[PDB]
């Protein structure tokens, strides 16, 4: 049951606990890291196929 | 009759005529620009020669009325005369 | 098919009353826009999370979750001086922050 | 400040250490 | 004191077998004229039993409700939804008023009757009113303070945090509160109107009906600018979830009436999807969640196909009859220059699942070819016919180099689509759309730099995109295979002639 709803700590907890922003922009900092791996993989599928 | 096998019956007519559906915007566009009336005396005479019907009815009619299409009123009148 | 924009006009189509090219175009129009606009009569009728949400199960879970949390409040006869505080860190979060602070000088 | 929870000087420095390691 | 798991287990069966309302097989001969005249009766039972018997039939998918045989039912629905939107923003209670509800119950003699008031003790003016009240704007209560741009997922979390609340009022019933009665009449109106619009004749009859367009432009204001009157937070999501469905089936013939409606359409379509915390301001929507954002990229694909009201209003909104000039200039700077254009283009670059179809090979593109095709058509329309001066920031440059590298994604997608059909109808259009989009983005970046002239070192930064601009070897491959098209290799060779003109002008 992959619920997309409960990946968000929207307002009521982040205002009370300020570390959650430091959590949340952590996760976003991961989400552009793995994508950088993804554009890496499509790079490495390219150049070998180039050669 | 409602006690049936659950069809959809749009507008079961009285006699043989579909209900007159208004415009409700041209009615307000005409009823607010409503200066005068100018009734028109209208005469209808037809014989068994050069025509088949007789139709000797006389009526008034508003000349400034742009709501009712005249062919619809004549088609309602002929249905009222049981043609 | 993929009929026209002229076939969608009100002149070539029927209205509340009270030729051959029109009756040829309205065949393709009703054969195109009834295989396109027809609803799905099968599964994947869930569409999202917030349509198959159940009010009865959530109401039952909230009835349990209020009752036991109120029995946690009143019936627990531990005095306020005797309620021992919980740890703000774990046995693993206290190891990782000893490790990373050791490795922070690189 | 949340000194009601973080009453000890140890846990305030632990929280500051957490923020430091997050930023680093 | 009870074992309420067993009590609820039995009460579920009790609620299932309870006689709440009629089912589909026991409705009998549904008469549309009787429903359409009962909706204008301004009763309470005659309205509700018409609405429920319309909701059961319209969701049945075996009983057709055609408006060719009767086109005045839809006007009754839309005028009822208009008049319920009117007295909801003013908090007036209908259906149980203590007023009398009746009007005036009862020549050469009017001067004689004037002096008859003299010798017994011894000309009325005209009226003016309209059929429908104000749309909901131009009311003294309704002035915009905050455009409620809540996203999809935060709305789902707000719903799940309102349902799972101990002191919840989501089931306070109908007869215990009149405001929830108005809201549950409006939700029935919206479910009916989204159920009717799945027919070939209803989709072109609903297209005009000035009443339906005014009701859509009336609700879309209330659900976005002042949603404080709707009781629950699930009804506000469900109005957006069927307004987009009813606008997905209509919009191929819709002519947008006013510019405020053309802005609220954009904000409603934008409100599906997830933003970030310039660059592309929309994280990619992965379609393991819900296909509701794919309906918006068809509304924007079909409403851009008319050069008159549809594209003139969109142009004047994206780039920039006497009170809405003040309303549009209030709504545009309440939306936090050119944030709207880059938000729409970044959202349209979302719902093209580049990461998902390029992670794992033919099934996902065969499933998502229409949404990809219409999204590329919408982006091509925005690039070619809107972007060509009051800009102050290079938008195609910050789309081409926004650290996600969507141009390389489109080029790899064109490679993938070119390597299935030659080794399933829309793919020759999608290839040419991808290549022409990359070409127009590069050319408009260079043209925007020539117009602005503030960043001179961009010819390096355009040519330093790691997987743009396909090499001469794959174009040598494309000029040999007979299974390729002519326009595909034409767009590819045009793109390579752009690549050579980059390097010549580089030094």
């Amino acid at each position: 049951h992959s619920h997309p709803s409960d990946m968000v700590i929207p307002d009521h907890l982040a205002e009370l606990i300020p570390e959650l922003y430091s959590f949340q922009q952590l996760v976003d900092s991961e989400k552009r890291l793995d994508h950088f791996i993804h554009l890496r993989n499509l790079h490495m599928k390219r150049m070998v196929a180039q050669w | 009759i409602t006690n049936t096998t659950t069809r959809v019956i749009p507008q079961v007519e009285v006699g043989n005529r579909k209900h007159y559906l208004e415009d409700k915007l041209k009615v307000y566009k005409q009823a607010m620009n409503e200066t005068s009336e100018q009734l028109v005396p209208i005469r209808l005479e037809f014989d068994q020669d050069r025509d088949r019907f007789f139709l000797r009815d006389t009526l008034l009619w508003n000349k400034n009325d742009k709501l009712i299409k005249i062919e619809d009123f004549v088609d309602d009148m002929l249905r009222d005369y049981r043609f | 098919n993929i009929p026209s924009l002229t076939s969608f006009a009100e002149e070539n189509n029927y209205q509340y009353g009270y030729t051959y090219a029109q009756q040829q175009l309205n065949k393709q129009r009703q054969d195109f826009e009834r295989v396109r606009l027809r609803p799905e009569q099968l599964s994947n009728i869930i569409h999202d999370e917030s349509d198959t949400i159940s009010f009865r199960s959530n109401l039952l879970k909230n009835f349990i979750s209020s009752n036991d949390a109120f029995n946690m409040l009143s019936l627990t006869t531990v005095p306020c001086d005797r309620i021992e505080k919980s740890r703000l860190f774990s046995e693993k979060t206290i190891r990782y922050l000893m490790q990373k602070q050791h490795e922070m000088k690189t | 400040y949340r000194s009601h929870i973080f009453a000890t000087n140890e846990e305030r420095q632990m929280n500051f250490l957490t923020n430091e390691l997050i930023r680093l | 004191g009870y074992d309420i798991n067993y009590i609820s287990k039995i009460g579920e069966k009790i609620d299932s077998n309870k006689p709440i309302f009629l089912f589909a097989p026991e409705l009998g001969a549904i008469n549309l004229h009787a429903l359409s005249m009962s909706l204008q009766s301004k009763n309470l039972g005659e309205i509700n039993t018409a609405l429920n018997t319309l909701l059961v039939t319209s969701a049945d998918s075996n009983l057709k409700i055609s408006l060719v045989k009767y086109p005045e039912l839809l006007d009754s629905l839309a005028i009822l939804g208009m008049n319920l939107l009117s007295n909801l923003s003013q908090n007036v209670v209908p259906y149980h008023r203590n007023t009398s509800d009746y009007y005036y119950e009862d020549q050469h003699d009017k001067m004689v009757d004037k002096i008859f008031e003299k010798v017994n003790n011894n000309s009325p003016a005209v009226k003016q009113w309209d059929l429908l009240p104000e749309p909901i704007r131009f009311l003294p209560n309704q002035f915009p303070l905050k455009i409620h741009r809540t996203p999809y997922l935060t709305s789902l979390k707000k719903i799940k945090d309102e349902i799972d609340d101990p002191f919840t009022k989501i089931n306070t019933r109908g007869a215990e509160d009149p405001k929830v009665l108005i809201n549950d009449q409006l939700s029935t109106i919206s479910m009916i109107l989204r159920n009717i619009s799945f027919s070939d004749n209803n989709s072109r009859i609903m297209s005009r009906n000035f009443y339906l367009k005014r009701f859509i432009s009336d609700l879309l204001w209330l659900v976005l600018i002042h949603p404080e009157n709707f009781t629950c937070n699930r009804k506000i999501l469900n109005f957006k979830k069927d307004l987009v469905i009813v606008l997905s089936n209509i919009s191929h013939l819709l002519e947008i009436a006013s510019s405020i409606d053309c802005l609220l359409i954009l904000i409603l379509v934008i409100s599906f999807g997830q933003p970030k915390l310039e660059s592309l301001t929309f994280n990619e929507f992965q379609l393991q969640w819900g296909k509701y954002q794919t309906f918006g990229v068809d509304i924007l694909a079909k409403l851009f196909s008319l050069e008159k009201p549809n594209l003139n209003y969109f142009k004047s909104i994206l780039l920039n009859n006497h009170k809405d000039k003040k309303l549009l200039r209030r709504l545009l700077n309440l939306y936090n220059r050119h944030n709207l254009l880059n938000d729409v283009v970044s959202f349209l670059f979302s719902a093209i699942p580049l990461q998902q179809v390029l992670s794992q090979p033919s099934l996902l593109i065969d499933q998502f070819s229409p949404v990809i095709s219409q999204s590329l058509t919408s982006i091509l329309v925005i690039v070619q016919k809107i972007l060509p001066f009051n800009f102050n920031k290079n938008l195609p440059f910050v789309w081409l180099s926004s650290e996600e590298n969507i141009g390389s994604g489109l080029l790899k997608l064109s490679e993938i689509i070119l390597n299935i059909n030659n080794s399933k109808v829309l793919l020759p259009s999608i290839n040419i759309s991808c290549v022409q989009l990359i070409k127009c983005l590069v050319e408009k970046s260079i043209c925007f730099e020539n117009c602005l002239n503030n960043d001179p070192e961009i010819l390096k930064k355009i040519a330093s995109i790691p997987n743009l601009f396909p090499t001469d070897l794959e174009i040598f491959q494309l000029f040999t295979n007979p299974s390729v098209d002519i326009q595909i290799i034409n767009q590819y060779q045009l793109l390579y002639n752009l690549k050579n003109d980059i390097l010549t002008n580089l030094e």
